[PDB]
């Protein structure tokens, strides 16, 4: 929209009013694990195939080694983030905070759940060790995961629990209301919710008592705002893209690897059983060869496309570390951060 | 007279069972909306040429489609194929015949088509409501033939469903094809309702549901929005 | 040990390209003369050309794992050079980038391929319970604390 | 040195080995196809099929009396192995030198203008010279001289036409540069090799996709079902557990093909039914130890496999007993991240020392032991919130602390040539 000031030298606007916003911000911490079996890839149960495998050295323990590690920083990226303080802070048994409505955003008493009412909407949008162990039967064999499994594909399951995470996110924001900026630098401090609010007023340059003074107006334009995100995410069907971005991209390039199974490398069949029962070894060897050299191939380019989506997301998840601790636990004068 | 084909001649390409999946093929197929030639007969049968592979379809309800006639040059100087349908077999006969000029079959049997059989090679035999599809290949010595039949219930042309091809027959024949004529059953003896299309190479996505039967197609040459679907191998966009 | 696993991963890249030379990849023989001192050229070159594209991948591999291990090093230095400009050159009100409580001042230190940085902090220490309230009223006018 | 590392993978062998084979016994006409007083010539060359029997390859390749004996896409000796589909038998009789010419991908005239093979081409080209009974003066083997184009594969061409090779035509009649175009071979039993005649048999077939009427001479076996066995289904070797399937073939089909293009699904030849081929039970092992410094006891994790299937999944006896300290048990415990065997399950919580998953670390204290349990995010607290009460500090500590980060890393260089070819010049 085009628009123009209306500068001079001796004029200035001065606001008589104010309004308290309420936004999201969205990021992600960390990606699925997995593992690959090499030689059940490259070669099945075929120990002639399997033999001719070692001609080539030590490539299979150098991509599994590639993978450890890729799993192990997964498991940081998510401690990086949300175990920074090692007091388990209670929730408040009674809440007086003023007017401030925080009933959404904390865990449930009467459930024994952990998880809050957003964060069970949040759950319920990003569409995703049990189906590991089935696929005997012959209507659970056009599904994906059977045959990634079948061929050795794994998924390794996260070190820390949802539940675990949801009892950190508890303590972090009991801390925070209860005790303002205190619990970040030392032990926790008490300090009523109003006070904590017109020193926070105080750090942006307006004085206190334009808190102490239109504070239901305040308290009700808070509480207006939450339930606005609440509706939101409530109804409507897009908002986590980037999340869903990344189960996506994964999911995706296990799809690729498996496909690429039934390709024969100019051999004379991509099926290694229809060459060893038609061929005696000598001119078994030199087909066995082509399609060994194009599935180690197509394992090298997977690998190093998830080393660098990998460091991708410990970048991101580094940024959100910082949000944590400078947002969370402070108050911060940088313009856009927060 | 023409008429056009909207999906019609597509077979299955292999003899593997196949479930719930959608698989690339490049093989000789008849394309999407082609405009094909419509012979009909109110009260003509022409040579016409093979063309790398025919599509034929004849509806009909009182019998009077009975074979066809192939080779190349139909009179006795090379060899030539004889398919002719009987009362309860068919009769498959690679054999150096001199045909007709116009052959037909008379009220009963009148084998009116040929007058001399000589040197011969091969021969075979086995066991508007009606619709019948065929597509004939001749490749590096085989001839080759798919069939559908179904009730037809429309009024001037075919439909606008799917219906896949089935296997119907491979045949050792060894010769060279270049024209082809048809054989019909006359209402009275004088010697004196069906299309035809052609194959080309093209290359198609085909999807089986849960059954293992195919039920959609995308024509990858037939616009930008069908080798957008061939590119990203899905039917959605 | 963030500094001794850097040593330990570089170490283990040039072994494990040393070793890949053993490897005879479809050949008769991993040793080059002993192709060369038994086979005539036209037929030994069919050897030879295996073994140049065994060798050729082991060396790309290398150098794609290198590639990633330097932008990810160049990152942490980035941390480092805006940690001494901050809490070395500068007293800082980000909360935890200059240590645990709040920061004072920093010291550098220099270390193998790295940098190791003394942060001083004030941790506040014996807390005592007390009533407080907002504003006073006194003569019928509201009263404020200035700090 | 202390930690938890994948090792290896477990694989369940499998218990039998079945054939199953069509029940068929009638015995292939192979001398009806040899054994012929004569054959035909080159240019009318005869193809014979052949259907419903059993064909023993065996005694034809090693009783031989033969001199050529090549097979294409196939080996020799799996010939007794493998079920076939439209088999067919050419013959005809040929020159000494001209043996050559019946090959995929070749030129002669033969092989130009009489019979071409494809370069696709699967099946088998058996020769043997026969001037004994193709001899004197034989005048009765024609062939062809000149054509107008090339054939095709598996093309015959029988018409005595009179090849123009002017510029005017010649009607019916042989004249200026005008040749009748089949000519007879020359046989006598004066002749050198190379001139002497030669009997040729080529057997052609497809392989393994089909269903199938000729094959060999072995002996099918019964049907064991749930259960890892070595299978054989007209030629299809594979491993795996088999089950009743509710896939409906249509006639024409015997197997049915995965995404990865596996075979899943398999007609019986004998029985009617549709089965469904799945691989045996497999997944990785972990090792959880501390340092080898410390001690030799290990706990084993069989990642995302129930705790009953285990005896199963690895094999019981067909490993060493030294496996079966770690197959089943007291120390039998069932996490979400699969079956952990060799650990006391304690009920305390602890700092995490080896993670395992899903909550779930392990440590080595107590003599002493292996132990798992659920970790410890911290200490349990709470805050004396009031709507008046405020704490304020009276003292304070003087903290140092530490942080260390990487900077730079070894350079390198590589001599490319150094390393690829030595000092080698050809190289
Ligand atoms: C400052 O803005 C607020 C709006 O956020 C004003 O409050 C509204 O006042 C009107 C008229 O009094 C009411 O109809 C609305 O219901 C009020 N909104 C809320 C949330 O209470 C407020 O009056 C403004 N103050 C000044 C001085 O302009
Ligand atoms: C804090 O906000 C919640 C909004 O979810 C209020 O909860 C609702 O209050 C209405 C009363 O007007 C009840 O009818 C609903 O059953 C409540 N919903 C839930 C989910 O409990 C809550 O009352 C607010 N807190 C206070 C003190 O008013
Ligand atoms: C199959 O038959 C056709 C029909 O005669 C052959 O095509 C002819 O080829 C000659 C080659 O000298 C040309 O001069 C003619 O003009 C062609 N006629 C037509 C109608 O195309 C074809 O060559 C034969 N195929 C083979 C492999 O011999
Ligand atoms: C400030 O007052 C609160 C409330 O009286 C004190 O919290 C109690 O501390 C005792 C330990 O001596 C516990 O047994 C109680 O359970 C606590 N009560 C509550 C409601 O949590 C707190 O200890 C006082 N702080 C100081 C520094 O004396
Ligand atoms: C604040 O804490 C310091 C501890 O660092 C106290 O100093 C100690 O006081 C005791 C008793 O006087 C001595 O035994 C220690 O040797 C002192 N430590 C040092 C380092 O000098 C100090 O007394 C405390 N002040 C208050 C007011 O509580
Ligand atoms: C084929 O039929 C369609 C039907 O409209 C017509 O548009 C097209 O011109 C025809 N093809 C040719 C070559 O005329
Ligand atoms: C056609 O059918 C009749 C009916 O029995 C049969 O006698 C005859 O052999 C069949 N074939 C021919 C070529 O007429
Ligand atoms: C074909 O038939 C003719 C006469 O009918 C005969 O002379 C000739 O030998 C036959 N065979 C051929 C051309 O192979
Ligand atoms: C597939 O087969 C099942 C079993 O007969 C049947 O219930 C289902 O309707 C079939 N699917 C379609 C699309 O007809
Ligand atoms: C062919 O006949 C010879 C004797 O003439 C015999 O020794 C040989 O076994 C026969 N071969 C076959 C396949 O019948
Ligand atoms: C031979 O196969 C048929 C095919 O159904 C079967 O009925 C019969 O029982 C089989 N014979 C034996 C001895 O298994
Ligand atoms: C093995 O462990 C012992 C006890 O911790 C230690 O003293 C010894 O140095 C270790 N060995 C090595 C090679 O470090
Ligand atoms: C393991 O098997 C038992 C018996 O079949 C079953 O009760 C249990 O639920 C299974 N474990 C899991 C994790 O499903
Ligand atoms: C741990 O506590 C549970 C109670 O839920 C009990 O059943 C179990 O026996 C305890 N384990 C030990 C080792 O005592």
């Amino acid at each position: 929209a085009e628009n123009s000031v209306a500068y001079s030298n001796n004029s200035i606007a001065i606001p008589t009013n104010f309004t308290i916003s309420v936004t999201t911000e969205i990021l992600p911490v960390s990606m699925t694990k997995t593992s690959v079996d090499c030689t059940m890839y490259i070669c099945g149960d075929s120990t002639e195939c399997s033999n001719l495998l070692l001609q080539y050295g030590s490539f299979c323990t150098q991509l599994n080694r590639a993978l450890t590690g890729i799993a192990v920083e997964q498991d940081k990226n998510t401690q990086e983030v949300f175990a920074q303080v090692k007091q388990i802070y209670k929730t408040p048994p009674i809440k007086d905070f003023g007017g401030f409505n925080f009933s959404q955003i904390l865990p449930d008493p009467s459930k024994p759940s952990k998880r809050s009412f957003i964060e069970d909407l949040l759950f319920n949008k990003v569409t995703l060790i049990k189906q590991y162990g089935d696929c005997l039967g012959d209507i659970a064999a056009r599904d994906l995961i059977c045959a990634q499994k079948f061929n050795g594909l794994t998924v390794l399951p996260p070190l820390l629990t949802d539940e675990m995470i949801a009892q950190y996110t508890s303590a972090l924001l009991a801390g925070t209301i209860t005790s303002g900026w205190t619990f970040g630098a030392g032990a926790a401090l008490q300090i009523p919710f109003a006070m904590q609010m017109a020193y926070r007023f105080n750090g942006i340059g307006v004085t206190q008592n334009v808190l102490y003074e239109n504070q239901k107006l305040i308290a009700n334009q808070f509480n207006s705002a939450i339930g606005k995100i609440q509706d939101s995410l409530s109804s409507t069907a897009s908002a986590l893209g980037k999340l869903q971005d990344v189960v996506n991209q994964n999911a995706q390039a296990l799809n690729t690897l498996v496909k690429q199974l039934s390709s024969n490398f100019g051999a004379i069949s991509s099926v290694l059983n229809d060459i060893l029962s038609r061929l005696d070894p000598p001119e078994a060897e030199v087909q066995i060869d082509r399609l060994i050299t194009g599935r180690l191939q197509s394992l090298q380019t997977y690998v190093t496309q998830q080393l660098i989506r990998a460091a991708e997301i410990r970048a991101s998840a580094n940024l959100a570390a910082t949000k944590m601790s400078e947002c969370v636990l402070g108050q911060s004068k940088r313009v856009d951060f927060c | 007279a023409y008429t056009n084909s909207f999906t019609r001649g597509v077979y299955y390409p292999d003899k593997v069972f196949r479930s719930s999946v959608l698989h690339s093929t490049q093989d000789l197929f008849l394309p999407f909306f082609s405009n094909v030639t419509w012979f009909h007969a109110i009260h003509d049968n022409p040579v016409l040429p093979f063309n790398d592979g025919v599509y034929f379809a004849s509806t009909e309800k009182s019998n009077i489609i009975r074979g066809w006639i192939f080779g190349t040059t139909l009179d006795s100087k090379t060899q030539s194929l004889l398919i002719v349908n009987n009362a309860t077999n068919v009769v498959i006969k690679v054999c150096e015949f001199q045909f007709c000029n116009d052959p037909f079959l008379g009220v009963e049997s009148e084998f009116r088509v040929y007058s001399s059989a000589n040197n011969c090679t091969f021969e075979y035999v086995s066991q508007f409501k009606n619709l019948r599809e065929f597509v004939f290949k001749n490749i590096d010595g085989y001839f080759k033939i798919y069939s559908k039949h179904t009730p037809i219930n429309l009024v001037r042309d075919l439909p606008q469903g799917f219906s896949a091809l089935e296997p119907l027959v491979d045949l050792p024949i060894g010769i060279n094809i270049t024209r082809f004529q048809t054989l019909l059953a006359l209402h009275r003896s004088y010697l004196t309702a069906y299309y035809v299309g052609y194959l080309q190479p093209r290359t198609f996505l085909l999807k089986y549901n849960e059954n293992g039967t195919i039920t959609d197609a995308v024509d990858c040459a037939l616009d930008p929005l069908s080798e957008t679907k061939c590119t990203l191998k899905s039917f959605t966009v | 040990g963030k500094l001794q696993d850097v040593v330990n991963q570089n170490a283990q890249a040039l072994n494990t390209l040393v070793k890949q030379l053993s490897s005879n990849f479809g050949a008769i023989s991993s040793v080059l003369n002993d192709i060369l001192s038994r086979l005539d050229p036209p037929e030994a070159e069919v050897q030879i050309d295996r073994l140049i594209t065994g060798r050729l991948q082991s060396l790309q591999t290398y150098v794609t794992q290198q590639l990633i291990r330097a932008a990810e090093i160049r990152a942490s230095a980035n941390l480092a050079a805006t940690k001494m400009s901050e809490c070395v050159l500068g007293q800082s009100k980000r909360v935890d980038f200059c240590g645990k409580g709040y920061h004072l001042m920093s010291f550098p230190q220099s270390a193998p391929h790295g940098v190791v940085f003394l942060h001083v902090t004030y941790v506040p220490a014996q807390e005592k319970n007390f009533t407080t309230a907002p504003a006073i009223c006194h003569d019928g006018k509201a009263h404020f604390p200035r700090e | 040195e202390k930690g938890i590392y994948q090792t290896s993978n477990f694989r369940v062998q499998p218990t039998e080995s079945i054939v199953r084979f069509p029940n068929i016994t009638n015995l292939c006409p192979f001398g009806e196809v040899f054994n012929a007083t004569r054959f035909a010539s080159v240019y009318a060359w005869n193809r014979k099929r052949i259907s419903n029997c059993v064909a023993d390859y065996s005694v034809l390749y090693n009783s031989a009396s033969f001199s050529t004996f090549k097979c294409y896409g196939v080996s020799p000796t799996k010939l007794n192995d493998l079920c076939f589909t439209n088999v067919y038998a050419d013959s005809f009789v040929i020159r000494g030198d001209e043996v050559r010419q019946i090959a995929p991908g070749q030129t002669g005239k033969i092989a130009d203008y009489n019979y071409k093979l494809p370069d696709d081409f699967t099946g088998c080209v058996i020769a043997w010279n026969s001037n004994n009974l193709d001899s004197k003066g034989n005048y009765n083997y024609l062939y062809r001289l000149f054509r107008k184009s090339n054939l095709k594969p598996f093309e015959r061409d029988i018409s005595t036409e009179i090849y123009q090779a002017g510029s005017t035509p010649c009607n019916g009649v042989e004249g200026f540069n005008c040749y009748f175009p089949l000519q007879s071979y020359g046989f006598q039993p004066t002749n050198g090799v190379g001139y002497q005649p030669y009997r040729v048999v080529v057997l052609s077939f497809e392989l393994l996709h089909a269903p199938a009427t000729v094959c060999g001479p072995k002996k099918s076996t019964n049907l064991v079902k749930n259960k890892c066995v070595n299978f054989n289904f007209n030629g299809l070797t594979g491993t795996g557990v088999l089950t009743e399937s509710n896939k409906k073939f249509l006639p024409f089909q015997q197997f049915g093909r995965d995404i990865a293009d596996t075979t899943d699904a398999v007609r019986d030849p004998q029985t009617l039914e549709i089965l469904d081929i799945t691989p045996c039970s497999f997944g990785g092992v972990s090792v959880i130890t501390p340092g080898t410094n410390t001690s030799n006891q290990v706990a084993v994790l069989y990642q995302d496999v129930n705790c009953t299937e285990v005896p199963v999944a690895i094999h019981a006896d067909q490993l060493t007993p030294t496996w079966r300290v770690y197959s089943t048990g007291s120390n039998v415990f069932q996490t979400r991240a699969g079956c952990l065997i060799g650990a006391e399950h304690v009920n305390n919580s602890y700092e995490c020392d080896i993670p395992i998953g899903a909550g779930i670390c392990a440590s080595y204290q107590t003599s002493q032991s292996i132990i798992a349990y659920t970790m410890s995010l911290g200490a349990e607290n709470s805050v004396a919130y009031s709507n008046n009460s405020i704490a304020i500090p009276t003292n304070f500590t003087i903290s140092v602390t530490t942080e260390i980060l990487p900077v730079s890393m070894t350079k390198t260089s590589v001599d490319c040539t150094m390393y690829i070819c030595g000092d080698s010049t050809e190289c």
